[PDB]
């Protein structure tokens, strides 16, 4: 169950 | 030669190391504004925030101290990091404001409220504001104004807790200083306050995330709790009990509301697609929720609790959570009231201690 690693700051 | 320099942005001056340039206002915090640089030497982004004679007042002089004190012992990936403190005057006696650096995010929540976030992606930010969080905790420090202003992130997903001027132990020993949104029933309802106060602070972000507005507005002190009485509804009269009879009256006043579940509250609808695997539920974070967003204090989740519940322990990482303690230096015990004179007095061999 991975941690996700980006975030969309756009 | 000096090792400082001046600019003017609008009418405030920064007087900072040369190392720092290209200035640009970002902020504020509890005190200070708070502004973007290049730190040429570092080769990279940073925050400076401007103190200006924070000894200036009994208020700020305490204000700033903590700042400054939590600020140096406190070391976790979800507190904000110090980079360097320093002041451009050159005497105890000439002294009279602070700059403080510390890393720069990429933006605060504001912001992520905003976009429609996925499950594991809303679950593993709180799971982070938790472990650092649970980090002040743990050498009892209490924040009392954790709110999304308060709160920035990164775009590879991470996340700090910020600004600690309002930070201090437990207790009572005034109400409004707290953004009044971010109000637990014990600030409004001035009963004083312990831990997991900020637990109720991370209801209204979470559910704010959830819900892309604010959870209880609320136009002046009074109409907050209106608002959360009217989603809540009106607490026991076990409750009431331990109100100063003075609020209790008019609390009791109010009209009366069984109020909406939570399921109401926050219909499916709000949420993502349910999880890949059980755990990172809609109705879980409801659960959650449920736990969080408790009008009575001593029937409230704590971090430790929170940390535990099944749609946060997905990430669950004993590395993080029960890191060890920051230690405070045991002499600060933050309430002590002193002269302005002590005070400067204080501030000064505080950053001048951590001057390098």
């Amino acid at each position: 169950p991975k941690r996700p690693t980006t975030l969309n700051l756009f | 030669d000096n090792n400082f320099y001046s600019v003017e942005i609008g009418d405030s001056t920064f007087t900072v190391l040369k190392r720092y340039q290209n200035l640009k206002p970002i902020g504020s915090g509890a005190q200070g504004i708070v502004c973007a640089a290049y730190d040429a030497i570092l080769e990279r982004n940073v925050a400076i925030k401007k103190l200006s004679r924070p000894f200036q007042n009994q208020t700020h002089a305490k204000r700033a101290y903590r700042e400054l004190v939590l600020m140096k012992c406190v070391n976790h990936k979800n507190i904000i990091g110090l980079l360097n403190v320093f002041t451009p005057q050159k005497s105890l006696e000439e002294f009279q404001d602070v700059y403080i650096v510390m890393e720069l995010m990429d933006a605060n929540l504001s912001q992520v409220i905003q976009m429609e976030l996925d499950h594991e992606r809303m679950s593993y930010l709180l799971y982070q504001m938790l472990c650092g969080i649970k980090h002040l905790h743990s050498a009892g420090i209490i924040h009392r104004d954790l709110k999304p202003s308060n709160i920035v992130v990164k775009s590879d997903c991470t996340l700090k807790i910020l600004d600690f001027g309002l930070a201090r132990t437990a207790g009572t020993s005034t109400p409004y200083v707290v953004t009044r949104y971010y109000r637990a029933p014990e600030v409004i309802l001035g009963m004083g306050y312990k831990e997991n106060v900020d637990i109720w602070s991370v209801g209204c972000i979470m559910g704010e995330m959830i819900k892309g507005g604010v959870l209880f507005p609320g136009t002046d002190h009074i109409d907050q709790w209106n608002k959360v009485i009217e989603q809540l509804g009106t607490p026991s009269p076990e409750f009431m009990k331990k109100l100063q009879p003075t609020v209790r009256t008019y609390v009791e006043n109010r009209p009366k509301y069984a109020g909406y579940s939570f399921e109401k509250l926050f219909p499916d609808v709000l949420f993502p697609a349910d999880s890949e695997h059980n755990k990172l539920k809609a109705s879980q974070a409801r659960d959650l929720l449920s736990k969080m967003l408790v009008i009575d204090a001593s029937k409230r989740i704590s971090v430790d609790e929170a940390l535990q519940h099944p749609y946060i322990n997905v990430w669950y990482d004993p590395s993080e959570a029960e890191a060890p303690p920051p230690k405070i230096p045991d002499k600060q015990l933050d309430e002590r009231e002193h002269t302005i004179e002590e005070w400067k007095e204080l501030i000064y061999k505080e950053v001048m201690d951590l001057e390098h």
